[PDB]
């Protein structure tokens, strides 16, 4: 019932280590008892816990053209369109009208797709440097 | 046959100029100049005396010079006056014109 039964039963079954006991009970607070918690080697020399909220998937922006912060190398937009495709987008017809929306109300969009074929990742990248709309991919 | 800066096309032949290439859509949003293929929409500027298939005097071209028209999308010809692009097409290749 209580989270300190849980800690205790993570401590008992890590040889009687109370930290790897409290970060599991820690992790499982923050993520449920039914949670996906994973283990991986760290290069450091203490155990650490890190929580990934919202949605987060290990896919990269294509081209590095569309930062816009440069403190990380990463690109922030706050209150942004999202444009999902299942198929790849190459055509110029098949981005453009999702551009014009986004730039009649002046709000960021991501696409995310398959992949952004030659025309619209360069009509893409155009856009972004020279007008300076807010767009990745 | 009215012609041009230095040029006459002989026969039946229609010397036009294609018109510039769309750079940015309605909203603003521009396109890279390697999309957008070529422009079929071209201003006569010089039209040939006519041709010669019908027997007696020389029937003109249905174009003057000064029309909007439709190119096809092949068949042109590329001719370079005073370093600027042009196109010498046939007669009957022409696909319309814009009346307006």
């Amino acid at each position: 019932t209580t989270p300190e039964e849980i800690a205790q039963v993570a401590t008992i079954s890590a040889n009687g280590d109370k930290e790897i006991g409290n970060i599991i009970s820690d992790a499982m607070k923050k993520v449920g008892r039914k949670g996906v918690i994973t283990v991986k080697d760290g290069k450091t020399l203490n155990d650490e816990l890190e929580i990934i909220e919202g949605m987060k998937f290990d896919r990269g922006y294509i081209s590095p053209y569309f930062i816009n912060t440069s403190k990380g190398q990463k690109c922030e937009f706050q209150d942004a369109y999202v444009l999902l495709s299942e198929k790849k987008i190459s055509s110029i017809q098949s981005i453009v009208p999702a551009l014009e929306i986004a730039n009649a109300h002046r709000k960021p969009l991501v696409i995310i797709a398959e992949d952004v074929d030659g025309e619209a990742l360069s009509t893409l990248v155009l856009n972004r440097l020279k007008v300076g709309l807010q767009v990745v991919a | 046959g009215q012609a041009f800066r230095k040029f006459l096309p002989l026969f039946d032949r229609v010397l036009v100029e294609r018109s510039a290439a769309e750079t940015v859509t309605k909203g603003g949003i521009m396109l890279p100049e390697k999309s957008q293929g070529k422009v079929l929409q071209a201003t006569v500027v010089a039209v040939g005396s006519g041709s010669k298939g019908k027997g007696g005097e020389i029937q003109p071209v249905s174009v003057k010079v000064g029309d909007k028209v439709l190119l096809p999308e092949y068949g042109g010809t590329k001719v370079v006056l005073d370093d600027k692009d042009y196109f010498l097409f046939r007669d009957g290749d022409i696909l319309g014109k814009y009346v307006d």
